[PDB]
RNA sequence: CGAGUGGCUUGCUACCUCGAUGUCGGUUCCCUCCAUCCUGCCCGUGCAGAAGCGGGCAAGGGUGAGGUUGUUCGCCUAUUA
RNA sequence: AGCCUGUGUACCAGGAGGGGAACAACCCAGAGAUAGGUUAAGGUCCCCAAGUGUGGAUUAAGUGUAAUCCUCUGAAGGUGGUCUCGAGCCCUAGACAGCCGGGAGGUGAGCUUAGAAGCAGCUACCCUCUAAGAAAAGCGUAACAGCUUACCGGCCGAGGUU
């Protein structure tokens, strides 16, 4: 539950919106 | 040279001292027993410490004699005398009728002793009689 | 515990009792795996070694069995080799092969050759300041290169000025 | 002398002043170490040196084991360093030595140790967190100048 | 400062022996121990080399001749691995 | 001290027999003769009467197979030899390790100093780009260079670490 983590799974779904684990988790949202 | 052998006894991977032990308690039974194979019999524990030991016996000595036998033939012979009140009639007697070989003279195969047998597969610490006897200085005569 | 190693489409594993055969292109190894409660054994297409017991000592000898087969393998096949340099100060060291083992003439200035016997199958290629030590038994080929650099070993003199001598350059 | 002569418990308590005279005076320079203006209470970490075996322990080996720890602490927090260091024993027990063979062989007055019994605390130290390693050292070398084994026991502390 | 091993020194004890276990030193002759002085093989160096210094394995062999002194010990001389 | 000198008690002395290798006083035991039986201490692989007994675990040193003791040694200190139990923290949102790649600029900070550029000394230690990167944790240089720790990403895949 790292909370960094956390942040990043929202920082990398913003860019997405307007580690590779991180950005397959943002991809799935 | 010939002997009747109520019972032949191959030593073959076997507990030396534990063949020993019952071989003694037969021959004090009145069985003839013939001990085969013999450079093949083991000891377990760690080789290093077991040579130290036999070499101790094989140094030990003066003017009145501590003969020790180096070859597998004796070394087994005399663990099994030192079970046999050898120096009474009847201890004497039972020794006399026990006898140890260099492989096996006979036809018949030996039985293997329960409770004597060593597992090669679970058991790494362990030496040969024959080993022993080539480091004492034996002549490897099997 | 038990661990399975599937054997490389270019090798073929036999095994009998305690001992296990590899070959390959490369050629052929045989070793002796030895051990308390520890079975080793060719499954078809997999070697596997196991046992009922999992104390440390056991799991040793266990992760032991497995490179040694895995080196077995590649031996077989990409084969190993160890690469050495002959380096000398003053007097010019001539090292050459002979038979079944090596010899080194002249080194620092001796007058008697100084030799070591090849293990195994193992080749000793030389060519000029440049050795190459390779075969399928790692054990062997490993103890050959080995055994030339420590046939120039000096304990008399100061080595940091006396640095003449082979020495292995590239562990495969 | 060995400390074999006078580490056990094996004589009466002999510390009367009043009927002992020619006592030698005691080798231990200080008994309260580090800045003794400070409180105890003021440091997060306390840490005690403790005996394993009930034993007599002679004032020349308070001093060097003492010593030998101070010491330490003083190479590693400064002379001044933030800590604080006690040895609670004092040597109250008398020693004697027969130095004629056993004929009035009542001994002549040699030294003094004190006793502690197994489970005691010979030193107790109080530091910061960060030197709580540099005072568990100060105590490994102070175990290794006194007759019996110790535990380093850290009373006050669980930053671990 | 603390912990030990040995049983060569010395002290302590008084267990053995006073219807007797003859002294010290030496000599001669035999066996042994290792806590190794040399020799063999090693490690480190404030190891360039040479010669050293320190340490490890190791008891197979060797460890001698002389001046004072009854001396043991020790001091001294020339040899010596 | 198998020492000297008290005290209480049981023992030897003056106490057999059984056990303890042997052994005045340690264990069982106090004993008319003779006989059968059952135990005690102690023991049951052989010597030597009785188990190569059962369920389970540890030890690899022949440790050990030595109740007591002049008699049976083994200490302070040390041990990633091995087994067992507990606590905290990290981890399939990929941990620990390894290997591969990145380790960037303002800028070789300022100061001192001929010099000093992460790294002689003193002060400070800020912000940019970014998925990372110290005003630099350790080497290295005359000073640079060079080599790496921190820190990030990948490969891998299961426990790891205190
Ligand atoms: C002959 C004799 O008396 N035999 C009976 C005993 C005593 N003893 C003995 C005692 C003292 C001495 N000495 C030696 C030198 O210092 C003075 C006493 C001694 F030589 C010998 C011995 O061996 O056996
Ligand atoms: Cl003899
Ligand atoms: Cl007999
Ligand atoms: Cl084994
Ligand atoms: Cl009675
Ligand atoms: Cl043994
Ligand atoms: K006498
Ligand atoms: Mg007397
Ligand atoms: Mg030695
Ligand atoms: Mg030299
Ligand atoms: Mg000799
Ligand atoms: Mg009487
Ligand atoms: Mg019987
Ligand atoms: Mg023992
Ligand atoms: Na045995
Ligand atoms: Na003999
Ligand atoms: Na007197
Ligand atoms: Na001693
Ligand atoms: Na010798
Ligand atoms: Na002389
Ligand atoms: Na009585
Ligand atoms: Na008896
Ligand atoms: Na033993
Ligand atoms: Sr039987
Ligand atoms: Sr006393
Ligand atoms: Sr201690
Ligand atoms: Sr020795
Ligand atoms: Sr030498
Ligand atoms: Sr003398
Ligand atoms: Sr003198
Ligand atoms: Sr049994
Ligand atoms: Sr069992
Ligand atoms: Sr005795
Ligand atoms: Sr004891
Ligand atoms: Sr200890």
């Amino acid at each position: 539950i790292p909370e960094w983590k956390q942040e990043e799974v929202d920082a990398i779904v913003e860019m997405i919106e307007s580690r590779n684990t991180l950005l397959e988790r943002a991809l799935d949202d | 040279a010939e002997f009747d052998a109520d019972v032949i006894v191959d030593a073959r991977d076997c507990i030396m001292g534990r063949v020993a032990s019952q071989v003694a308690e037969q021959a004090l039974d009145g069985e003839t027993v013939a001990v085969v194979n013999a450079e093949r019999a083991v000891i377990t524990g760690r080789e290093e410490q077991i040579v130290e030991k036999y070499e101790k016996r094989v140094d030990i000595g003066n003017d009145n004699g501590y003969f020790y036998p180096k070859r597998p033939d004796g070394i087994f012979k005399r663990t099994i005398r030192g079970m046999l009140p050898h120096k009474k009639q009847r201890g004497r007697e039972a020794f006399e009728s026990v006898r140890v070989y260099l492989g096996n003279p006979y036809d018949e195969d030996g039985e293997v002793l329960d409770g004597t047998s060593l597992d090669r597969l679970s058991n790494i610490k362990f030496v040969t009689l024959g080993e022993i006897s080539e480091t004492l200085g034996a002549n490897k005569t099997w | 515990p038990r661990v399975e190693l599937e054997i490389p489409e270019d090798v073929d594993a036999e095994q009998d009792h305690l001992d296990i055969t590899v070959e390959g292109d490369n050629g052929s190894v045989t070793r002796r795996l030895w051990y308390p409660d520890i079975d080793v054994s060719v499954d078809g297409d997999t070697v596997v070694i196991e046992s009922d017991e999992d104390n440390a000592k056991t799991m040793s000898t266990i992760g032991t069995f497995q490179s040694h087969i895995e080196n077995m393998f590649h031996g077989v096949t990409e084969g190993w080799e160890y690469g050495m340099e002959v380096f000398y100060s003053h007097f010019p060291m001539q090292v050459n092969v002979e038979g079944d083992e090596v010899v080194i003439e002249n080194f620092l200035g001796e007058k008697a050759p100084r030799r070591t016997t090849i293990h195994g199958d193992t080749d000793v290629e030389i060519d000029g300041e440049e050795l190459t030590v390779s075969g399928p038994d790692i054990e062997a080929v490993g103890q050959t290169a080995a055994d030339i650099e420590q046939l120039t070993r000096i304990n008399d003199k100061d080595v940091r000025v006396f640095q003449d001598g082979v020495y292995i350059t590239r562990k495969p | 002398k060995p400390a074999s002569m006078y580490r056990d418990i094996d004589k009466p308590a002999y510390t009367r002043r009043e009927y002992i005279t020619g006592i030698p005076g005691s080798k231990i320079a200080q008994h309260k170490m580090g800045r003794k203006q400070k409180d105890a209470d003021d440091y997060p970490v306390q840490i005690s040196l403790i005996v394993e075996e009930t034993v007599q322990l002679r004032h020349g080996s308070l001093e060097a084991s003492r010593l030998s720890a101070n010491r330490h602490l003083i190479k590693e927090l400064g002379e001044e360093g933030d800590y604080k260091m006690t040895l609670r024993k004092f040597p109250h027990q008398v020693l004697r030595e027969n130095k004629d063979g056993m004929r009035a062989a009542f001994g002549k007055i040699v030294g003094t140790a004190a006793r502690v019994q197994a489970g005691e605390q010979l030193f107790t130290a109080y530091c910061n967190v960060e030197d709580a390693e540099h005072v568990k050292e100060a105590f490994r070398r102070a175990y290794n100048k006194i007759t019996p084994s110790c535990r380093i026991k850290v009373e006050r502390g669980e930053e671990l």
